[PDB]
RNA sequence: GUUGGGCACUCUAAGGUGACUGCCGGUGACAAACCGGAGGAAGGUGGGGAUGACGUCAAAUCAUCAUGCCCCUUAUGACCUGGGCUACACACGUGCUACAAUGGACAGAACAAAGGGCAGCGAAACCGCGAGGUUAAGCCAAUCCCACAAAUCUGUUCUCAGUUCGGAUCGCAGUCUGCAACUCGACUGCGUGAAGCUGGAAUCGCUAGUAAUCGCGGAUCAGCAUGCCGCGGUGAAUACGUUCC
C-alpha cells in the first residue's frame, strides 16, 4: 500500500458513512480487519471479529495510521 | 474431501490469488509440475507407463 | 587397499622450490592460492630485506628445526594407553614442519601472516620458537616412551 | 523456407531432416545441409516415495533437438514437392 | 601459423604459434593483462621451456571459457599441440611432463540427497 | 523399495513412446486429452481386450493405433465398430480421430493381456497357483525366453497376504537390451484387493 | 563535545562522527560534503571553522535526545493505544512477525 | 563479427573409431589373475550416473490414488468470512551469518558453466539515493532477454578494539506483488546498534576437480528460499596402516 492510497472495504466504509452522516450509534460488527483507519472513523466503536468474538475498540486520534486488526489479537496467551 | 475440493479447484474463484494449481488425474495440491499440468506421483506412474513424450530417465 | 601418493608441482616464479609451493597449498584458506601466494612472497621479501640474506637458506634451516625425527604414536593395550615413538619417514618430516610452521605462526599474533610467518622461520632458523616447542616437546614424549621402540 | 525440425528422437528427426534435404536437392534448391542446433533439455527431479523420503528421488529428463534446413534457390517445384511431404508427428516442421 | 587446440576444466583456447619472438597474445591482450598471479605464467610456458622454444615463436591465443586457471590449462594445452605440430621430435618430453593428456577432471554432477556430490548433510542418531 | 518398472526404464533405449508426437503450446491439453481418451478406450474395450494404445498429433488430427490381439471383437461387423468408436472420440476430443487397428498375433506374449487374462481368473475365483502355472505354460509355449508372474494380496487367506513367484526362463530385468514387457493389474475380490505384476522377457536386440 | 556527546579524536572524521547517536555513515558523508573536510582528516585536526560547520550541520539534523526522547514516544503510543505490535514491545516477544518457538532470544 | 567473405578453428549434433590386460617383460601352475613398461586423449570395471537379487523391519504411505471391512449421514458431508497450521517458559535435529587482517570499506581490470521466457523474458532511454518506476525495441528464442557473474587480481584506507568486526533487534520513511502484506510477505532508504573475540562433555563430513570456499540457474510460484535440485569459479591436506570403534 503504497500511492495508491489507504485500504478499506467498501462495506465498512458505507456503514461508517452511514453512521457519520447523522451521528453516532451502537457498536458495528465488522468481520474486516484489513482495513485501515481513516480519521473519519474516531469515535465510532467497531466490534472486530478475533477468530471466535466480537471485540469492541474505540477508535482515538492516535489509532488512525494502523489497521483494525491491530487492536485484536487472535492467539490467547497465559 | 476430494471432489468437493477438485470441483472447487476448477471452478473461477472470487479473485484469481484464489486459483491453485491442482492435479487432472490424482486429485491434490502440493507438487503438480506446470508443464505437464501433472502431480508428481503420477507423473512417475504416466511416465513409466510409456506416456508423457519427452520424459526418460534422466542421467548425465 | 594398499598406499595411495599424490603429487605437487615444481616452481615459484621466485625462489624455484618445491617445497614452497608445497607451502602455497598449506595454509590456503577456502580455496585461494592468491592469498596464499601473496602472504608467502611479501613474507620472503620481508626474510630478504630485514635479514640481508637470500631467504632459500633461512627457510630451509628453519625447516631443519622443525622436521621431527620422532613422532610417538599411540598402543593402547588393556588399561594402559601407552604411546610409542616412530621414527617418522622424510615426507611426514617435511608436512610436520611445514604444519608447525603455519600452525604456530597464525597462532602467535601480529599486523599480517606476511609477518608472521617471516617471523616465525627467522625464529626457527635461530632454533628458538613457538614451533619448536613442538618439535622439542615431540623428542621429549619419544624420550620418556624409549621403552617401548 | 528455413525449415527447423524439432523431435524427441533423433533417428525419426534425421529420417524426416533427410528427406527433406533430398526432395529439395532433386529439384535444383541448392540445399545447404541439416545444421545440427543445439537441444533444449530439461530435468524434472522427484520424490519417489509416497509420504516420505526427500533423500529418495529419480530424475527424469526430455530432450528436444532441433536441426536446421534452408533452401536458397526459389525453384518452386520444390515447394510443391514440400506440400505433399507427409512425414510423422515426431517431428514438427515450421518452415 | 601452427595452430593447436587447448581445452581444459570447461574451457578451451586456440594457440597459433606464429614464428616470431615471444610475445603472447591472450584475446588481443597480452600475459599479464589478462593472467595475474606468475605461477600461472610458469606453468602456461613449461611446454615452451622444456623443449627450446623460447623466443622462436610469438603466440596468439583465443580463449573461450572455464575460469583463469582452466583458461591456463587450455592455454598450455594448446601450446603442446600445436607445438608438436611444429615439431613431431620431442614427444616423449611433453608427454613425460603430462601436456598430451587434458586432465579430464571436471566438475561433478550434484548428487540427490547430498550436499555437494560427495558431502553428506550430516548424521544424528 | 525395490524394482523400477522395466517398461519405464526401457523407453528411450528400445522401447518406444506410446504417445507419440510434439509439443506445441498445450503440450499439458494435449496429453490429458490422450489420458481421456486411453480411460475412455481401455474402459470400453476392457471387455473386448486391448493391451494398448498409441496416440499420435498430425495438425488438426489425430491417428489412434490400437493393439488388440483380436481383430473381429473390435473391427467387428465393420460399420458398427468404427461408428461407436470414432464417433464418440470425435465428440469427447473436439477435432477428427483415426483408428487403425493392429492385430497381436500370439497373444499370449503381451503383458497386459496376459496379466488381464490372470486377474480374471482371479476375478473367477481360479485358484491363485492354477492362474499363474497355467499362463507360464501357455506363454513359454506361445514362444518367451522369459515369463515371470507373481500375485500379491490376500489370496483367501485372511490375516496375512504375500508375494507369489512363479516364473520360467530368463527374465533379466538388468540387461538393458532387453525387450521386456512389464504390465500390471488389479483384482478386487471379495476379500480385497490383488494385484498381479506380469512380465515376459521376448528375446533381445543385438 | 559536538552534540553533547564525545567523538573519538584520533578516528577519522566519517567514523568518529558515527558514534554520535543519530548519525551512521552515509548521514556522516552527506554532512562531510556540505561542510567540506574531504572525509580525510582526524578530529584533533580541524580548525575552529572546520568544526564549527560540522556542529551547525548537526545542529540543524535531528541527532542526540530528540531521537530518542520520539521513539520513546513512538513506542510508548502504540504500547498505551492497545496496538499487538505494542504487545510484543511489551512482552519481549518479536515486533516484526517472527517466531517464537525457536531463537527470538534478542528480547528476552 | 558490425558488414561483405569462409568452413578452415571452436562450437553444435548424428554416424563412427577408440581401451580390450590388447602388446612387452616379470611373477604365479603354464591357468585365472597380478606388478611395472611402451603407445595413447584415455590403463586396467578411466570419472560419474542409471540399474537396487531372495528377503529383513506385520518398517512407511487408507492423506497421491484404488481399496475389503467398520462408522457418519438435514452430517464425521457442503458453502461462506475470520483465525490458526508463523503460539513460546523450554529442550532438540538441519542450516545461514559472524566473531575478523588470508579482514572491512572505497575505486579499476578480467574470466564461467548450465538453465528458463508468450498475456511470459523484457533491452535501451528517462526518473528516483535505492528497492524500483514510465514509454518501449527485440524475442515462441545457439539470434533477443533474464545476464551488470562472485570470490579473484590491482591501487587507496582503518590498524587489532567488541572496532571502519558483525548484523540481530527495533523506530521512521518507502517499493513491489496481489480484493487485501494487522496477526503473517520479500526488498530498499535513514537511524539504533545487540549476543558474539573460534565454542564443555560429546560429535559429523570428505580419498580429487573431492573437501573448503564463491557466485549463477531452475522447479515450486502473483508474491515469498538461508531449503532443495543442478551449474560453473578458485581449489587443498592426508591415507604409515587394520591395533581399536
Amino acid at each position: 500500500s503504497l500511492k495508491k492510497g489507504p485500504f478499506v472495504d467498501g462495506h465498512l466504509m458505507t456503514k461508517i458513512e452511514k453512521l457519520n452522516e447523522t451521528d453516532k450509534k451502537q457498536v458495528v460488527k465488522t468481520w474486516s480487519r484489513r482495513s485501515t483507519i481513516f480519521p473519519q472513523f474516531i469515535g465510532h466503536t467497531i466490534a472486530v471479529y478475533d477468530g471466535r468474538k466480537h471485540v469492541p475498540v474505540f477508535i482515538s486520534e492516535d489509532m488512525v495510521g494502523h489497521k483494525l486488526g491491530e487492536f485484536a489479537p487472535t492467539r490467547t496467551y497465559k | 474431501a476430494k471432489k468437493s475440493m477438485i470441483a472447487k479447484q476448477q471452478r473461477t474463484p472470487k479473485f484469481k490469488v484464489q486459483e491453485y494449481t491442482r492435479c487432472e488425474r490424482c486429485g491434490r495440491p502440493h507438487s503438480v509440475i506446470r508443464k505437464f499440468k501433472l502431480c508428481r506421483i503420477c507423473f512417475r506412474e504416466l511416465a513409466y507407463k510409456g506416456q508423457i513424450p519427452g520424459v526418460k530417465k534422466a542421467s548425465w | 587397499k594398499g598406499p595411495v601418493a599424490k603429487r605437487d608441482v615444481l616452481p615459484d616464479p621466485i625462489y624455484n622450490s618445491k617445497l614452497v609451493s608445497r607451502l602455497i597449498n598449506k595454509m590456503m584458506i577456502d580455496g585461494k592460492k592468491g592469498k596464499s601466494q601473496t602472504i608467502l612472497y611479501k613474507s620472503f621479501d620481508i626474510i630478504k630485506e630485514r635479514t640481508g640474506n637470500d631467504a632459500m637458506e633461512v627457510f630451509e634451516q628453519a625447516l631443519k628445526n622443525i622436521m621431527p625425527v620422532l613422532e610417538v604414536k599411540a598402543r593402547r593395550v588393556g588399561g594402559a594407553n601407552y604411546q610409542v615413538p616412530v621414527e617418522v619417514r622424510p615426507e611426514r618430516r617435511t608436512t610436520l614442519g611445514l604444519r608447525w610452521l603455519v600452525n604456530y605462526a597464525r597462532l602467535r599474533g601480529e599486523k599480517t601472516m606476511e609477518e608472521r610467518l617471516a617471523n616465525e622461520i627467522l625464529d626457527a632458523a635461530n632454533n628458538t620458537g613457538a614451533a619448536v616447542k613442538k618439535r622439542e616437546d615431540t623428542h621429549k614424549m619419544a624420550e620418556a616412551n624409549k621403552a617401548f621402540a | 523456407i528455413r525449415i527447423r525440425l524439432k523431435a524427441y528422437d533423433h533417428r525419426i528427426l534425421d529420417q524426416s531432416a533427410e528427406k527433406i534435404v533430398e526432395t529439395a536437392k532433386r529439384s535444383g534448391a541448392s540445399v545447404s545441409g541439416p545444421i545440427p542446433l543445439p537441444t533444449e533439455k530439461s530435468v524434472y527431479t522427484i520424490l519417489r516415495a509416497v509420504h516420505k523420503y526427500k533423500d529418495s528421488r529419480e530424475q527424469f529428463e526430455m530432450r528436444t533437438h532441433k536441426r536446421l534446413i534452408d533452401i536458397v534457390n526459389p525453384t518452386p517445384q520444390t515447394v510443391d514437392a514440400l506440400m505433399r511431404l507427409d512425414l510423422p508427428s515426431g517431428v514438427d516442421i515450421e518452415i | 601459423q601452427y595452430y593447436g587446440t587447448g581445452r581444459r576444466k570447461s574451457s578451451v583456447a586456440r594457440v597459433r604459434l606464429v614464428p616470431g619472438e615471444g610475445r603472447i597474445v591472450v584475446n588481443n591482450r597480452e600475459i599479464s593483462e589478462h593472467i595475474p598471479s606468475a605461477a600461472l605464467i610458469e606453468d602456461i610456458k613449461q611446454p615452451l621451456t622444456l623443449t627450446e622454444t623460447a623466443g622462436t615463436y610469438d603466440v596468439l591465443v583465443n580463449v573461450h571459457g572455464g575460469g583463469l586457471s582452466g583458461q591456463a590449462g587450455a592455454i598450455r594445452h594448446g601450446i603442446a599441440r600445436a607445438l608438436l605440430e611444429a615439431d613431431p621430435e620431442y614427444r616423449t618430453t611433453l608427454k613425460r611432463a603430462g601436456l598430451l593428456t587434458r586432465d579430464a577432471r571436471m566438475k561433478e554432477r550434484k548428487k540427490y540427497g547430498l550436499k555437494g556430490a560427495r558431502r553428506a548433510p550430516q548424521f544424528s542418531k | 523399495g525395490q524394482k523400477v518398472n522395466p517398461v519405464g526404464l526401457r523407453i528411450g533405449v528400445i522401447r518406444d513412446w506410446e504417445s507419440k508426437w510434439y509439443a506445441g503450446k498445450d503440450y499439458a491439453d494435449f496429453l490429458h486429452e490422450d489420458l481421456k481418451i486411453r480411460e475412455y478406450i481401455s474402459k470400453r474395450l476392457s471387455d473386448a481386450s486391448v493391451s494398448k494404445v498409441e496416440i499420435e498429433r498430425a495438425a488438426n488430427r489425430v491417428n489412434i493405433t490400437i493393439h488388440t490381439a483380436k481383430p473381429g471383437m473390435v473391427i467387428g461387423k465393420g460399420g458398427s465398430e468404427v461408428e461407436a468408436l470414432r464417433k464418440a472420440l470425435n465428440s469427447l476430443t473436439g477435432k477428427r480421430v483415426h483408428i487403425n487397428i493392429l492385430e497381436i498375433k500370439r497373444a499370449d506374449l503381451d503383458a497386459q493381456l496376459v496379466a488381464d487374462n490372470i486377474a480374471r481368473q482371479l476375478e473367477n475365483r481360479v485358484s491363485f497357483r492354477r492362474a499363474q502355472k497355467q499362463q507360464i505354460q501357455r506363454t513359454m509355449r506361445a514362444g518367451a525366453q522369459g515369463v515371470k508372474t507373481m500375485v500379491s494380496g490376500r489370496l483367501g487367506g485372511a490375516d496375512i497376504a504375500r508375494s507369489e513367484y512363479y516364473s520360467e526362463g530368463t527374465v533379466p530385468l538388468h540387461t538393458l537390451r532387453a525387450d521386456i514387457d512389464y504390465a500390471t493389474s488389479e483384482a478386487d475380490t471379495t476379500y480385497g484387493k490383488l494385484g498381479v505384476k506380469v512380465w515376459i522377457y521376448r528375446g533381445e536386440v543385438l | 563535545r559536538i552534540a553533547g556527546v564525545d567523538i573519538p579524536r584520533d578516528k577519522r572524521v566519517v567514523i568518529s562522527l558515527t558514534y554520535i547517536f543519530g548519525i551512521g555513515r552515509t548521514t556522516a558523508q552527506q554532512v562531510l560534503k556540505e561542510a567540506g573536510v574531504s572525509e580525510d582528516t582526524r578530529v584533533r585536526d580541524l580548525t575552529e571553522e572546520e568544526l564549527g560547520k560540522i556542529r551547525d550541520i548537526i545542529d540543524k539534523l535531528k541527532v542526540e535526545g530528540d531521537l530518542r526522547r520520539e521513539v520513546s514516544l513512538n513506542i510508548k503510543r502504540l504500547i498505551e493505544i492497545g496496538s499487538y505490535r505494542g504487545i510484543r514491545h511489551r512482552r519481549g516477544l518479536p515486533v516484526r512477525g517472527q517466531n517464537s518457538k525457536n531463537n527470538a532470544r534478542t528480547r528476552k
